[PDB]
């Protein structure tokens, strides 16, 4: 009923019942497709984005929905609008990077850093990767398994600041 | 039928809470506001 009504602020009004009800898996998927189609509209970020918050309930509370959420945000991390300037595109990208770092904190670490490596090697400017490393090394606690280092540090070779980067590189090479 | 679930391996203990949960609390403030309505 909420979803076909074409909701934003009313979402925040009844967000209590929503996060109560996203615990149902099928409901989480239904909201995921709804927010996908609303947010996939061209230039939906110039007008309310609360929608990206809801993935935090989904991915955190449902492990097997980690692949979907990142595979949603891979499109949203490639958002480009002439109206919302490259500054606002980079703000949205950095917000999505914070979401993807949170999703990494839930254990979905191999494909996250693999795609980060790929789009750096492509699209994603060095500023976005530096902000990625900033948020990561601000949130992730040691020890860092080599399965994560093997992709995170050889792409971190480009930069050396966010100092936490020096500590991370020294710990993970030693 | 579809078999058991295996929880993911935790590679490290979280020294803090993610900022996502902080935003969940931030929006829970307005949730309590709607409860007051």
């Amino acid at each position: 009923n909420l979803c076909c009504n074409e909701n934003a602020s009313e979402l925040v009004a009844e967000l209590s019942t929503l996060y109560q009800c996203i615990r149902f898996p099928v409901v989480a998927m239904g909201v995921l497709k709804w927010v996908d189609w609303t947010v996939s509209e061209p230039r939906y970020f110039q007008l309310q984005p609360v929608h990206l918050a809801l993935l935090d309930e989904i991915s955190t509370c449902h492990q097997l929905l980690h692949p979907q959420v990142l595979q949603l945000l891979v499109k949203l991390f490639e958002t480009e609008h002439s109206q919302l300037d490259v500054m606002e595109q980079l703000e949205l990208k950095k917000t999505l990077l914070d979401r993807m770092v949170h999703l990494l904190s839930r254990g979905y670490v191999l494909p996250v850093v693999s795609y980060i490596r790929k789009c750096l090697e492509k699209d994603t400017d060095i500023s976005l990767i530096r902000y990625f490393v900033t948020e990561v090394l601000d949130v992730i606690a040691p020890p860092y398994t080599s399965d994560f280092v093997q992709l995170f540090l050889p792409i971190l070779e480009n930069d050396s600041i966010a100092d936490p980067v020096t500590e991370f590189i020294a710990h993970c090479k030693s | 039928l579809a078999g058991p679930l295996t929880p993911p391996v935790k590679h490290f203990q979280l020294k803090r809470k993610p900022k996502s949960a902080t935003l969940r609390a931030e929006l829970l403030q307005k949730s309590t506001e709607t409860a007051q309505q």
